[PDB]
C-alpha cells in the first residue's frame, strides 16, 4: 500500500466536484433572465462514480412565458452550501499532506 | 404548483341599448326606433352597419 490514492482518500476528487457544482450554479443565476434556458443540476453521486450528470431541474412553479426554470431563491442557497462545503474539503485535503509531511520528516 | 394565473383585458361586446334621442325638427335626421341598423358603405367600399 502506501500510495497517494489511499493517503488522500476521496478528498482529492471532492474539491473538483464542488468547483463544477459552483460553475453550474453560477450559470443558472446568470441565465435566469434569458428565456428558454432550462436550469441545470449536477448529480453529486455521478461524479462520485466518475471518481471511483448535468441533469435538469424540474420547476416547483410554472413559467411565465419565458420557459426559464431557474429559481433564484434556490440557486443562492445552493451556492452558499456548496461554497461552505468546498472550504471544508480544502481543509480535509490540505491536512492530508500536513499529516503526511509530519510523518516523513518526523518534525 | 398552480399558483400563477395571468389576467388580460378584452372586449366581450358592446352596449346595444337604444341611444338618447334628440328631437331637432330637421327633415333629414333619422333615428332607428328600437333595434335595427342602417347599411352604409365606407370610403373603401366595404358595406357595414351604422
Amino acid at each position: 500500500a502506501i500510495s497517494f490514492d489511499n493517503a488522500l482518500g476521496i478528498h482529492q476528487h471532492t474539491v473538483g466536484v464542488r468547483e463544477r457544482n459552483a460553475e453550474v450554479i453560477s450559470t443558472n443565476i446568470a441565465q435566469a433572465n434569458t428565456p428558454g434556458y432550462k436550469a441545470r443540476g449536477l448529480d453529486f453521486a455521478k461524479e462520485l462514480q466518475a471518481a471511483t450528470d448535468k441533469l435538469y431541474r424540474l420547476p416547483t412553479q410554472p413559467d411565465t412565458g419565458d420557459g426559464n426554470t431557474v429559481d433564484l431563491d434556490l440557486e443562492r442557497n445552493l451556492f452558499m452550501q456548496n461554497q461552505i462545503r468546498h472550504q471544508a474539503s480544502l481543509d480535509f485535503l490540505g491536512s492530508k499532506f500536513k499529516n503526511l509531511t509530519k510523518a516523513i520528516k518526523g518534525e | 404548483h398552480p399558483s400563477r394565473v395571468f389576467s388580460m383585458t378584452e372586449r366581450p361586446g358592446h352596449n346595444f341599448a337604444q341611444g338618447s334621442v334628440i328631437t331637432t325638427g330637421r327633415d333629414l335626421d333619422v333615428t332607428i326606433e328600437g333595434s335595427g341598423w342602417i347599411s352604409v358603405l365606407d370610403h373603401t367600399g366595404k358595406e357595414g352597419l351604422t
